[PDB]
């Protein structure tokens, strides 16, 4: 029965120079009997520790600009960011210290919004070198697209695959604000050699229908 | 014997 | 002005004392807190201690696991973790705060593992007709079955080899990490250059250079 703090949404794409607002919902009332409400917001930048923005509901930590604004009461709390700058990007956590033990929300990632862009899709057979070594990995690449959400599926001889693939996604790109993604299908050499057709099928917002990249061996 | 404030 | 002790790599069942050096002013005025960040459980408050008198409160969850102490003489804050487990593998922050805020440390990483270091096997992802987008070829290197983090991949040919996408490592069910590093290059360049991914795994003394030829 600890205080759970639920943030929404998970990731928030915004245009730089626009408003952003982030919600943090508390499983209980955080209003202390002294009249303060001990709900705080931090920002964590990649490879750095959390830094305080707003404390006890709506106070600015010293040097925090007022374009960062905290409000709420009871169980609903908001962080509004007013003129989103680049150095504002990263993960925002809420935290309550009203009740012991102090808790943290799961975090909201503030991202850059931009127009859709379809991925370029490429497929890579396993190297002969890897095959000699016993396994067979097939790599499917989705390069430079937006937004992040993407469905990648594997088909071997038209048989949809399950449980033999891992995806990894890059952070948002400096220059063009896109993502890239790797899907890796991992098989044993013997498995790999028994089938001819390997196809990576991709579903994404920026495409009108799914694209399938494939090779025959 | 509480601490008061942000962590 | 906070200063946290170095990374720890420890066996399960171990104990480790992490430390946090502050100023003489800090110690007198601020309270000290400890915080845990882990990929499984996110951010967690461990407990707090008032360096003025050593009085301390704890997250019920971390009673028994963590003990907090201070040493005035050296204005240093200590957190003792005992009975360590893989779930304790995390980044641990020391913080100094007040009713109006303060600052957090840079954080000590703790890794709780006895598993063997393993150097990566490095395989080319060759450029072909199926990795070409009208003018450009994509290619890469698959950096597979290593432990622990991190690797570093780098490419050759300077300026045109940026737009590199070295992907986050994925942990496999075998407990070995694996990743890919890919690049897009002008198709013409493949006749006048041979692209090479230079892979360094410090933990295992590995340096590999793999030519990625068509």
């Amino acid at each position: 029965s600890d205080i759970e703090l639920t943030q929404s949404p998970l990731s928030l794409p915004v245009s730089l120079g626009d408003q952003a607002s982030i919600s943090c919902t508390s499983s209980q009332s955080l209003l202390h009997s002294n009249g303060d409400t001990y709900l705080h917001w931090y920002l964590q930048k990649p490879g750095q520790s959390p830094k305080l923005l707003i404390y006890t509901l709506s106070n600015r930590f010293s040097g925090v600009p007022d374009r960062f604004s905290g409000s709420g009461s009871g169980t609903d709390f908001t962080l509004k960011i007013s003129r989103v700058e680049a150095a504002d990007l990263g993960i925002y956590f809420c935290s309550q210290t009203t009740h012991v033990p102090y808790t943290f929300g799961g975090g909201t990632k503030l991202e850059i919004k931009r127009a859709d862009a379809a991925p370029s899709v490429f497929i890579f057979p396993p190297s002969d070198e890897q095959l000699k070594s016993g396994t067979a990995s097939v790599v499917c690449l989705l390069n430079n697209f937006y937004p992040r959400e993407a469905k990648v599926q594997w088909k071997v001889d038209n048989a949809l695959q399950s449980g033999n693939s891992q995806e990894s996604v890059t952070e948002q790109d400096s220059k063009d604000s896109t993502y890239s993604l790797s899907s890796t299908l991992t098989l044993s050499k013997a498995d790999y050699e028994k089938h001819k057709v390997y196809a990576c099928e991709v579903t994404h917002q920026g495409l009108s229908s799914p694209v399938t990249k494939s090779f025959n061996r | 014997r509480r601490f008061y404030g942000p962590v | 002005k906070l200063q946290q002790s170095g990374a720890e790599f420890v066996k399960a069942g171990a104990s480790v004392k992490l430390s946090c050096k502050t100023s003489g002013y800090t110690f007198n005025n601020y309270w000290i807190h400890w915080v845990k960040q882990s990929p499984g459980q996110g951010l967690e408050w461990i407990g707090e201690i008032d360096p003025s008198d050593g009085y301390s409160n704890y997250n019920q969850k971390f009673k028994g696991k963590a003990t907090l102490t201070v040493d005035k003489s050296s204005s240093t804050a200590y957190m003792h973790l005992n009975s360590l487990t893989s779930e304790d593998s995390a980044v641990y922050y020391c913080t100094s705060s007040t009713s109006v805020g303060g600052s957090w440390g840079q954080g000590t990483t703790v890794t709780v593992s006895s598993a063997s270091t393993k150097g990566p096997s490095v395989f080319p992802l060759a450029p072909s007709s199926k990795s070409t987008s009208g003018g450009t070829a994509a290619l890469g290197c698959l950096v597979k079955d290593y432990f622990p983090e991190p690797v570093t991949v780098s490419w050759n040919s300077g300026a045109l080899t940026s737009g590199v996408h070295t992907f986050p490592a994925v942990l496999q069910s075998s407990g070995l990490y694996s990743l890919s590093s890919v690049v897009t290059v002008p198709s013409s360049s493949l006749g006048t250059q041979t692209y090479i991914c230079n892979v360094n795994h410090k933990p295992s003394n590995t340096k590999v250079d793999k030519k990625v030829e068509p």
